[PDB]
RNA sequence: GUACGUGAAAUUGCUGAAAGGGAAGCAUUGGAAAUCAGUCUUACCUGGGUGAGAUCAGUAGUCUCUCGAGACUAUGCA
RNA sequence: UUGAGAAGCUCAGACGAGUAGGCAGGCGUGGAGGUUUGUGACGAAGCCUUGGGCGUGAGCCUGGGUCGAACAGCCUCUAGUGCAGAUCUUGGUGGAAGUAGC
RNA sequence: AAACUUUCAGCAACGGAUCUCUUGGCUCUCGCAUCGAUGAAGAACGCAGCGAAAUGCGAUACGUAAUGUGAAUUG
């Protein structure tokens, strides 16, 4: 399987491996790598997006590029720059992309927007500490705000749309209002206030103003997954105390059609939002995941244990490699093995 | 139909009773003062009021001679109000002209279930050490595996081989002063 | 094996034992309390002395009907004779004291005897159970000036 | 057979034929070795006695002695790195214990303090939690940050942190011995002790071999001649404080071998979690947790 | 409960009868469960273990590991599985004794007995 | 009331403390030809009636809490209305798990678990 | 480790600490040494301000029971 | 004012050796029915302990070590149900003693 | 003072109790009627690939034939 890897120092692990590969046994075969990339702390990688085939990996220092893979090796194709007062106090929690524009979300509320060819861009100012953002991937241009005690609040440049917007039109400030603000759940079983800390938002309408009746489920520091609604109201639909460490990664597995969700101590576990439990989990990941992304019937989570796995839609662990290095973001290009 | 159940229940057999060796304890779950007393006992004493919490909330539940033989339906209920006089004064407007013994208990035992919560809710939000359980079979392994892991070392072996190799690489000036005098100059030998 | 000794270290020490020696009891346990705590060198001069009845060995405990000798007054004790079928046994051990730390490489000229233990068998006579303890002499480095 | 009579007589006498020819096959190898000495060398190549550190699991991240950029490019810009670059930044330890801790947990938090100079003892006083210590320790020039944490009136487990973001370890302490019970003791000085530090293959070995560098002053006086170890061996972290003196000793090939006296303490460790960041034990992320179940195997090492 | 005269629920008479069986009678005590694959086209929920089988073990310390049944040990009631090997100190191998009620058959080894088995015991083939 | 105790040496059976087969629980001797029947005064005491303990201040430790073998879950409950005058004595056959349950909730019952500590390593 | 599950007592040897002027043994009251436990850890209680909501709404709905009694889902949190 | 296990609660006086003997209440052991939404591989029973606790006592509860598959409280039923002793039965081990002696 | 004796504790021996089991016993019940000159019960000897207080067998000897099951035996 293709897949890249870029570590907190900067380099770029670009790895072939493929089934039946696992580097603690010696009868199988080595990983095979073409590594490059800057090797100081200071352009360590944060995120890996996946533009259609173009890597867009980011770095602390806010070196935000584009790496073509199609290329053997893989050959920087364009690069931004960002301020260094967007430096200073903020730090990059997010970066995501829809409808040709790429979010660089920063720690206290600015947006910093900008555009894949154009190259127009446009900052946004929101409300307190945040820890996650994330596009609705089927409307073009709606937001889903969060962080610590700051619920998640949907900020939408174009409330109705009705199928799309041009491109040029979205994301000026003076269009952005939030259509959805969530309300907190009542008061614990001893009457304590339910403390709110959103780490990740992901949008499960898939598998649950023109298509309103928004769907999707956010994780929380304090260990609770909750989904939610808007045609239901504003408290959360459902909570569950999936895991008690602080819930890192959610996601989806679309071709099971079904969400998964991760945790500090790699408690990486798929769930059944229709019978409303846990239905398996992801075994012998011994170290605090650090990213984890997803394409089609196969998984990669890459871990504080120096690992990269390769789980399916039925969690059967494939392969198995170790990295050298502290990882920060996996992303997978190549379904297929190695000799496809 | 009362006399007659403290008579079975209360001193031959009761599947509730604790034999203590100063008291007599009662398990069920709608007992008021926790003891097999007969002005106690929810099973002889045929009209009761008992205070239990349920999911953070307290409530009070009652019963009557008219409601006993209808097991489902025999004990109604009312949920107490936060305020602790809002409560003791909506104990006694429920419970009028009921004995002064067992509107003592209620009372009694809501004194005794608000101190729960009042003290598990500030217990919850303290940071306190976890318990976590020791295990026979993984403390006899570590004890098993140590002697046999410290005597495969030559622990004491090992540091004076390296030590002197630490000496003979000369990590310390030519002359130093760890050294005496003499058996340096085997190191200038060596 | 499981030894009765809190000294025999794998630092500075080595052990051997032997088991269901046909020999008596109220024998060997005279001469063992007698070569404990002694370098180990010495003890095998001191003990072949024995042999050639240069040197009888103390009956302190089991001291029933023993002849006084006049090398007795050596440790004051007025009692002692040469036993030679028990100290044949116990050089046959102290070999393998030797040859164990000759094979964990240990120094042999500050090598002391640290724990000898005579026990009784399951009987078919009297017969024993013998372990010792060779280990060097757990020497003192002196102190650095000052602080 | 299920007799108890007849099992232990068949079984003698089966015994003392296979103790009578493995004698017959050593009686005819004795007399062609002593004629031909070259059949020895072989089977001394060939049959060496094989043991656990021989037969371990191989695991990968073995790192070798060949130094591979990609090692010396993370650990030289580490938080570590000011205790290992120019700037040699002499570290300063708070040792604090558990809370309502005993008289037996303080006899030996002085034996600590004993083998770390640049280190104060600040006993915890009521309520304050290891969080909100770290934060309020960094600002007053401290390093790193231990946690003697006993139970019933034994001490069991050890934490230490890294300051102010740094990996936070979570050992426990086992087969304690005090200064007055090992036999033949010494006391210790005011001199600053030397350090060694052996068989830490793995990466892992090389990351908590750090934190332990990280404790001593990078520069030691050598007047005191004191040297502590840490020595892993089968995944215990053995700890042992010598003074030594060297004499010629015929044994080992160069002549000289020194003899060491023990200090105390005579601890050992396990390694239970490792937690980059301040160690909070629900609210952290393990960077390992040690698996009771993956141990089974004595052949399976980890530091 | 059990309504007959005819049979036994003493543990002494049930704790005979089967560890000193024949070794015809140790053949269909060591059975195992089929494949949840074969379990539909067979219509058979066990069959009695044959040599050469296509086994998986699941239970064990041993799992999953996949193989052929090598020698059917009637005795000692276990299977004896290809290449699950634990080592033995001198440097050979030695044989692990799997139950015979902790395999999954994959595929069996079809033949004119089986078959007129098969066919009659509630399947076809 | 401040707890006391007549006697504090327990009795011990005549001369149990010489011979291996004779145990030291206490046996009232049967002969007439015993010094100890007849009560020969230097000879060891007798348990009677007279060393008999306060009728309030019985069975209550020295703290003044009398005990109680709560062996599951839900016997601590019941001390829920009896917290100032019994300890909640955990059994010594329950599970080091089933064990640090109790302990978290007879603390919130405000119970003295007198031996809460057991198997359980607080870190 | 086939002297093989657990491995009591008598009984034997070593080590540590004591005691012993032609009797110990035990009982009572205390000294010296060793060591153990005790919740004492902290908790408690009292105002204002800030925020959260619920058993509050000059509030709208569902279900099970019996007008209202509980469980709820909204929305405000006056 | 709640102290109604009326088989409970409460107040006040006198009394206290004890043989043959008479009466009463309890403790413990193996099995049986019922009961504890009973305990147990995170270690049941046992065993050891210079640890703590209760009862006047028979006894019981418990901490630590050891250990490895079962076990207990309560109400009843049942008995091959309690040991210091019988020149007691079987087994094990001592002093006499390395003496008598070959 | 050391030794010796005694006492306490730890360790090592001895020893095989306790605990747990249980292809054994003991007791009750139910069905059935079947040894021998056509050589019985019992005895001796032999027979196994490697067998030794045991089993099976009779020179067709740790058994053949016939049927049934269906691919083992085992150190």
């Amino acid at each position: 399987m293709k897949l890249l890897l870029g570590d907190e120092i900067g380099q770029l692990k670009f790895i072939e491996i493929k089934k039946g590969t696992d580097t603690s046994n010696p009868e199988s075969e080595a990983p095979v790598i073409q590594k490059f990339g800057e090797l100081d702390r200071e352009k360590g990688v944060l995120f890996m997006l996946k533009h259609e085939m173009n890597v867009f990996v980011a770095r602390k220092n806010g070196t935000i590029e584009c790496w073509n893979v199609n290329q053997e090796p893989p050959i920087l194709s364009s690069l931004w720059q960002l301020d260094s007062s967007l430096l200073e106090t903020a730090s990059i929690v997010s970066m995501k992309y829809s409808n040709g524009w790429l979010m660089l979300a920063l720690s206290d509320g600015n947006l910093l927007f900008r555009h894949i060819e154009s190259s127009k861009l446009r900052k946004l100012q929101l409300h307190g500490p945040l820890s996650a953002v994330e596009l609705h991937p089927r409307i073009p241009g709606i937001i889903a705000a969060g962080g610590k005690e700051n619920d998640v609040c949907l900020y939408s440049c174009n409330p109705t749309c009705k199928s799309n917007i041009d491109e040029l039109e979205l994301w000026r400030t003076e269009n952005v209002v939030k259509v959805f603000q969530g309300k907190n759940v009542k008061n614990d079983s001893l009457n304590l206030r339910v403390r709110v800390w959103i780490t990740g938002i992901v949008f499960t309408e898939d598998i649950i103003d023109e298509s309103l009746c928004f769907h999707f489920a956010t994780i929380t520091h304090y260990g609770q997954l909750r989904f939610y609604d808007t045609k239901h109201g504003r408290r959360p639909v459902s909570t569950f105390d999936v895991s008690t460490s602080p819930l890192s990664h959610v996601g989806l597995l679309p071709s099971i059609k079904l969400l998964y969700f991760a945790d500090k101590r790699a408690q990486i576990s798929i769930f059944d939002h229709s019978k409303k439990k846990v239905i398996g989990r992801f075994q012998g990941v011994k170290g605090a995941p650090s990213s984890i992304h997803c394409l089609g019937n196969v998984v990669a989570i890459t871990g504080l244990d120096r690992n990269v796995r390769i789980f399916d839609a039925d969690r059967k662990p494939l392969a198995n490699a170790y990295i050298k290095a502290l990882p920060t973001s996996i992303i997978v290009i190549n379904e297929r093995d190695a000799e496809i | 139909q009362d006399e007659v159940i403290w008579q079975v229940v209360g001193h031959e057999f009761c599947s509730y009773r604790i034999k203590g060796e100063a008291q007599n304890f009662c398990r069920n779950e709608y007992n008021v003062t926790g003891l097999c007393n007969r002005q106690s006992c929810p099973l002889a004493n045929s009209r009761y009021a008992t205070v239990r919490e349920d999911n953070g909330k307290l409530y009070l539940y009652m019963k009557t001679i008219e409601r006993a033989h209808f097991p489902s339906k025999l004990w109604q209920r009312i949920k107490l109000s936060k305020n602790y006089a809002k409560a003791l004064e909506q104990i006694d407007q429920q419970l009028l002209y009921w004995p002064g013994r067992q509107i003592h208990r209620c009372k009694q035992r809501l004194t005794r279930l608000t101190q729960y919560l009042l003290k598990a809710r500030r217990l919850a939000l303290k940071h306190q050490p976890a318990l976590i359980p020791i295990k026979p079979k993984q403390a006899h392994r570590e004890a098993s595996r140590e002697r046999k892991a410290l005597i495969a070392a030559k622990l004491e072996k090992n540091i004076e081989k390296e030590l002197v190799k630490r000496l003979k690489s000369g990590v310390y000036g030519d002359q130093p002063l760890n050294v005496n005098e003499e058996i340096w100059n085997k190191v200038l030998a060596a | 094996v499981r030894y009765s000794a809190s000294p025999a270290l794998e630092t500075k020490c080595a052990k051997a034992r032997g088991a269901y020696l046909r020999t008596h009891f109220k024998n060997s346990r005279e001469v063992a309390f007698t070569i404990n705590g002694m370098s180990l060198k010495k003890a095998f001069i001191f003990l072949d002395n024995v042999k050639e009845h240069k040197q009888a060995v103390p009956f302190r405990r089991f001291n029933g009907g023993v002849g006084r000798t006049a090398q007795g007054k050596e440790f004051g004790v007025t009692q002692a004779r040469w036993p030679v079928k028990s100290v044949k046994f116990f050089y046959d051990l102290l070999k393998n004291a030797e040859a164990n730390a000759e094979a964990k490489g240990l120094d042999m000229d500050k090598l002391i005897i640290k724990h000898v233990q005579v026990n009784a068998a399951p009987k078919q006579s009297s017969p024993s159970h013998i372990e010792i303890i060779v280990a060097e002499e757990e020497e003192a480095v002196p102190k650095a000036n000052d602080t | 057979i299920k007799n108890k009579i007849v099992r232990q007589q068949q079984y003698m006498k089966a015994l003392h034929q296979k103790n009578k020819d493995k004698l017959e096959r050593r009686k005819e190898r004795a007399k062609e070795e002593e004629k031909d000495p070259e059949k020895k060398r072989l089977r001394l190549s060939e049959n060496i006695p094989a043991t656990i550190e021989s037969k371990r699991v191989y695991d990968e991240t073995i790192i070798e002695d060949k130094p591979d950029e990609e090692l010396q490019a993370e650990l030289k810009d580490d938080e570590f790195s000011a205790y290992f670059s120019e700037e040699r930044k002499v570290p300063k330890l708070l040792v604090t214990t558990s809370k309502r801790a005993s008289r037996k947990c303080y006899d030996f938090a002085s034996e600590l303090l004993d083998c770390f100079p640049n280190a104060e003892f600040r006993k915890r006083t009521g309520d304050i939690e290891v969080h909100e210590i770290a934060e309020a320790a960094a600002k007053r020039g401290y390093t790193d940050l231990l946690v003697l944490n006993e139970d019933r009136k034994k001490t069991n487990a050890l934490t230490l942190v890294h300051l102010p973001n740094g990996p936070s370890f979570y050992f426990t302490l086992s087969n304690l011995q005090t200064a007055k019970e090992i036999s033949n003791h010494g006391r210790s000085t005011g001199h600053i002790p030397e350090l060694i530090i052996n068989n830490f293959s793995t990466r892992l070995g090389m990351t908590v071999a750090r934190a332990f560098q990280s404790l001593f002053i990078q520069t030691p006086q050598i007047q005191g001649r004191q040297v502590v170890t840490i020595h892993c061996q089968r995944d215990f972290l053995f700890f042992r404080r010598h003074r030594y003196a060297f004499r010629e000793k015929s044994n080992m090939p160069d002549g000289i071998g020194t003899g060491l006296q023990e200090l105390g303490p005579r601890f050992t460790m396990r390694l239970r979690m490792v937690q980059k960041g301040v160690w909070d034990r629900k609210e952290g992320e393990v960077f390992f947790e040690s698996n009771a179940g993956e141990e089974s195997d004595r052949r399976k090492f980890w530091l | 409960m059990k309504f007959s005269r005819d049979v036994t629920s003493s543990r002494r008479k049930q704790r005979k009868a089967h560890f000193g069986a024949p070794s015809s009678v140790r053949r269909v005590l060591m059975s195992a469960p089929l494949s949840k694959e074969l379990r539909e086209q067979y219509k058979i929920r066990s069959l009695p273990v044959r040599r050469d089988d296509q086994i998986t073990v699941i239970r064990g310390s041993n799992k999953g590991r996949e193989g052929k049944i090598t020698s059917v040990y009637r005795k000692k009631f276990l299977l004896l599985i290809e290449r699950v090997t634990r080592e033995k100190a001198n440097g050979a191998s030695a044989p692990v004794g799997i139950d015979a009620s902790k395999v999954v058959i994959t595929k069996l080894h079809l033949d004119k007995d089986r078959k007129d088995l098969i066919v009659r015991k509630g399947g076809k083939v | 009331v401040n707890i006391i105790k007549k006697r504090t040496k327990p009795f011990k059976r005549h001369q149990s403390d010489r011979f291996k087969r004779v145990g030291e629980s206490w046996r009232k001797p049967r002969g007439i030809d015993s010094c100890v029947r007849r009560r020969f005064r230097g000879t060891i005491s007798m348990p009677k009636i007279g060393y008999g303990n306060n009728k309030k201040t019985r069975y209550c430790m020295p703290n003044g809490l009398k005990a109680f073998l709560v062996r599951n879950v839900s016997d601590v409950e019941l001390l829920l209305m009896h917290n100032k005058t019994y300890a909640a004595e955990i059994a010594g056959n329950v599970s080091a798990r089933k064990r640090v349950e109790i302990v978290e909730k007879a603390r919130a019952l405000g119970v003295k678990v007198t031996n809460a500590g057991a198997k359980v390593r607080s870190q």
